[PDB]
């Protein structure tokens, strides 16, 4: 009965941090969209045009 | 009265046996009570933690 809730708490932080990493990334796609550059979209080019 | 005294010996034995197994099963009996006693209260403290 005490080890059953030692492993309960290691259900309830996994599940936490599922929550914050998707929630984080659907935050980023409106951060960077809103967020981009010409000069930046360049830089990508020229960054996988140097190492292709 | 030779006879008669190993027919009284033979009907000693038989309430010897009867008194062996008796004992045993009051045994048996008391065992299964216990052990319920037990399970049940495990599973009350238990459940009530677990809620806790």
């Amino acid at each position: 009965a005490q080890a059953e809730i030692e492993a309960e708490r290691k259900r309830a932080r996994e599940e936490l941090r599922k929550q914050v990493a998707i929630l984080a990334v659907a935050g980023a796609e409106k951060i960077i969209e809103r967020s981009v550059d010409e000069a930046a979209n360049s830089d990508i080019v020229d960054k996988l045009v140097a190492e292709l | 009265d030779l006879d008669l005294a190993k027919a009284s010996a033979t009907d000693q034995l038989k309430k010897a046996k009867a008194e062996a197994q008796v004992i045993i099963e009051q045994a048996n009996k008391r065992r299964s009570q216990i052990l319920d006693e037990a399970k049940a209260e495990a599973e009350q403290e238990r459940t009530k933690i677990v809620a806790q």
